[PDB]
């Protein structure tokens, strides 16, 4: 499992 | 059916400057605490809770209703839009099946002790593109944001810090939260997002407490954080993103390849020939040498160094950023005024066989200023004259790529004149241009665009 | 059959250190003027003449018959080997036919009054490649050669500055030269090669002489020149070509990005942020506003600028720009003992059905030092650690990939000592390293890559 | 027109 806040809207 | 967030942007409405417009926004989100405080003591420093009192502080901003109508009527993606997340044995998972997600898959997940978070709220509701799209002007970055939706009884994230500043809008529910100061001076201010860590690798939280809708809590970059839901309620939160890589060190990142070029092209000292037997003493198998010439090679690199700030284009770069930031914000939100006094209040329509209303001109005698003030930045590249502009981007980041148009030197002045003095009116015939021709055309250009209004309508119904 | 030339090489081949083999090559290249004096005051200073008053001084370099022997019985191309140019009414010309270039379509292009340029003297002579190989090692700097031959009664090339350091070596027939100072600031050591200009573009020469066989004329780079044949003879000459793109400049361009990055990863105020209003201020538009905030932010860019030289990785872009120059090097020329001494003297060979003479191999009481002292440099790169080497270098530049090998950690101080004390004898069983067999290796190793000579012939 | 040293030995 990954990622955190995404600020940029995409992954 | 009111909440002091439909109240603020009833407000916003009414104030005619898109500059005040976003101070007064954020202002509001921080109520009580004055701005400036929190700029000069808070920001990039602390940690920061503000207790609203208040329930309904964000009614009106984005609801679990609305993820839930968004699910169904519009083409949600897990992983592109929507991502399934749990938190369980200190082990992070993600659950994203491929493809659509409807509601059914959406709540079974949610169910199973899922938090579910949006990627992009703002490409699906226009209470937070404008939210987002006002906030952007006073950060001069862009404001980002994902809502996170987690079941009772669960925690969706692992611990960790991310790269940007953070601000927590607590919607509905409640969370119980735990914020961390940097731990080694490494972490302050950090680069980039950090691993998910467990609780072995946490010190003392300096922050900690269950949020409630209409509280705020913010914390930079950094700041290690995670969250709970107990109690059996669920938590709903829209985070609010900025300053992603908007540092110091960006900007000398950029600026210092540029100085060498030019400190090469304009100063000899910099186009001298390295010593030829300098790889007899610098290298890491010389990094003990006691040859004095290695002494001198590194004071010399130190003092070439230095001399480099006399070389940096420092306002090509602040426009080579501007442009950057054209290219990432939001399209604007208009007033009612804006929309009125512009092409896309123009009444022209099509009825009974025949588009009505058809031309009405701009003239010598229209008064004019730019349509907002955080839509256009000119910038000169290749020895011409882009006016680079916000007000066809998508809600999507990059989904359109930078629009520009070209601005000719004969209309360079009376443009920087436009973009310097808003929101003053000036007529068209007093434009800094030589001929009538030159004023008519730039107006004109630029009120098609939707970039300029006009003090009156130039077409009644 | 002897000359001034074929004299200094023999002499080279009797002097055991290559960088001392540079340094005599070079002090014979501008003879009697001493190295010391040229170097402090004239390199990338003046332009120097040396009339040597000796025609023969470099019989055995090249020669127009090398030329011709070239043309019939080796492939060379016009355009990727040979160009013939024409300067007439102020007008460059390059008249080079695609294809082969043989003899019958060089020399007639001679006759009609073509220069013909060779661009690489060096990948079909192996005296220039000795030249060439031996004086790059003194330099720290590529040295490249093309050899001009000139009809009688033209000039083959416009006025021009070009961006190397520039030693005009006259080989037969005679040639009028003008070299120029800089015209301006900005001329002065020149980063690129000028355009062609024309005479209303040039001031006065600086020196204007007919050079002779034996002769050498010396400018740098930014110093405009123009040559022609008079009279009735033609001219041959070789110019040796050095210092390209090997600035103080250059060097700061591969240290900015990197100090910054570390400035970044190791200081927070690098990692603070931008003012959210500095759009207000800085840009073009606002090149002329007396908003203070705009003198703050230059001034914190000066100092956030001069604070970089404490982050600058130093050794590690020295390092890059060895394996660069590692990789630009021609491959060194063997004295006999050196040959000798090493894997390429080994006397195996096939002899009536089979290999004959399987050699030694190297033990603990093997001595041993680097074949040359510029043929090699460890560079450290992803936490591994790599020999860069030049023996295996084709005499074309780069038509071999960087050539490498990996010294493992035990075996790197034991490496850092061999090229730290070259030429002196070191016996394996000396070699700083844990184990015997770890001596043993890296010796081996470097003895079969060519890297290494014994004080004795294993065989 | 065209090209002056080739330091590289090469075009
Ligand atoms: O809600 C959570 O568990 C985590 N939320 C965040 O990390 C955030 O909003 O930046
Ligand atoms: O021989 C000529 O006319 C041209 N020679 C040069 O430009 C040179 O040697 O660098
Ligand atoms: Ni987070
Ligand atoms: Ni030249």
């Amino acid at each position: 499992g990954g990622g955190n806040h995404q600020h940029i809207g995409k992954p | 059916w009111d909440s002091p967030l439909r109240r603020v942007l009833a407000e916003l409405n009414r104030i005619p400057s898109s500059r005040r417009r976003a101070a007064r926004l954020f202002e509001w989100l921080i109520a009580p605490m004055p701005p400036d405080h929190f700029y000069r003591r808070l920001w990039e420093r602390e940690a920061v809770l503000v207790r609203r009192q208040d329930h309904t502080y964000y009614q009106g901003l984005f609801s679990t209703a609305d993820l839930d109508s968004m699910l169904r009527n519009e083409e949600v993606q897990f992983g592109q839009h929507l991502d399934a997340a749990r938190y369980i044995n200190g082990r992070r998972e993600t659950l994203n099946p491929p493809g659509r997600a409807l509601p059914a898959a959406a709540w079974s997940l949610y169910q199973a002790g899922c938090s579910l978070r949006l990627l992009c709220p703002q490409a699906f509701s226009t209470t937070v593109w404008q939210f987002l799209a006002v906030l952007q002007e006073q950060f001069g970055s862009m404001a980002g944001s994902n809502v996170y939706l987690t079941p009772p009884n669960s925690q969706g994230f692992a611990p960790h810090y991310d790269d940007i500043e953070a601000f927590v809008l607590q919607l509905e529910g409640r969370k119980l939260w735990r914020v961390y100061r940097p731990r080694v001076p490494t972490e302050e201010l950090a680069l980039t997002s950090s691993p998910n860590f467990s609780q072995d690798d946490l010190g003392e939280p300096v922050l900690q407490t269950v949020l409630e809708p209409g509280d705020l809590l913010y914390f930079p970059r950094g700041f290690i954080h995670q969250a709970e839901c107990q109690d059996g309620v669920h938590s709903l939160h829209l985070t609010l993103s900025t300053y992603q890589r908007n540092t110091w060190g960006d900007f000398l990142e950029a600026i210092l390849p540029l100085a060498v070029q030019a400190a090469m092209e304009e100063n000899v000292e910099f186009r001298r020939g390295l010593p030829r037997d300098f790889m007899d003493y610098m290298g890491a198998q010389h990094s003990d040498s006691k040859d004095p010439r290695r002494t001198a090679f590194m004071e010399k690199v130190r003092v070439l160094v230095a001399r480099l700030g006399h070389f940096a284009p420092v306002d090509a770069v602040a426009d080579q950023r501007a442009k950057d930031f054209i290219h990432d914000s939001l399209p604007p939100v208009l007033t009612d005024r804006e929309r009125a006094l512009s092409v896309y209040g123009l009444p022209i329509r099509w009825e009974a066989g025949e588009p009505v209303n058809v031309g009405a001109q701009l003239t010598t005698e229209t008064e004019v200023h730019m349509l907002q003030d955080g839509i256009a930045r000119l910038v000169g590249e290749g020895g011409h004259l882009f006016l680079y502009y916000t007000v066809e981007n998508s809600r999507v980041y990059h989904l359109e790529e930078p629009k520009c148009l070209e601005i000719y030197p004969q209309q360079a002045d009376a443009m920087e004149l436009l973009l310097g003095s808003y929101p003053e009116f000036v007529r068209v015939g007093d434009l800094p241009c030589d001929s009538v021709e030159d004023q008519l055309s730039l107006a004109t250009t630029l009120y098609d665009k939707g970039l300029l209004l006009t003090k009156m309508p130039l077409a009644l119904n």
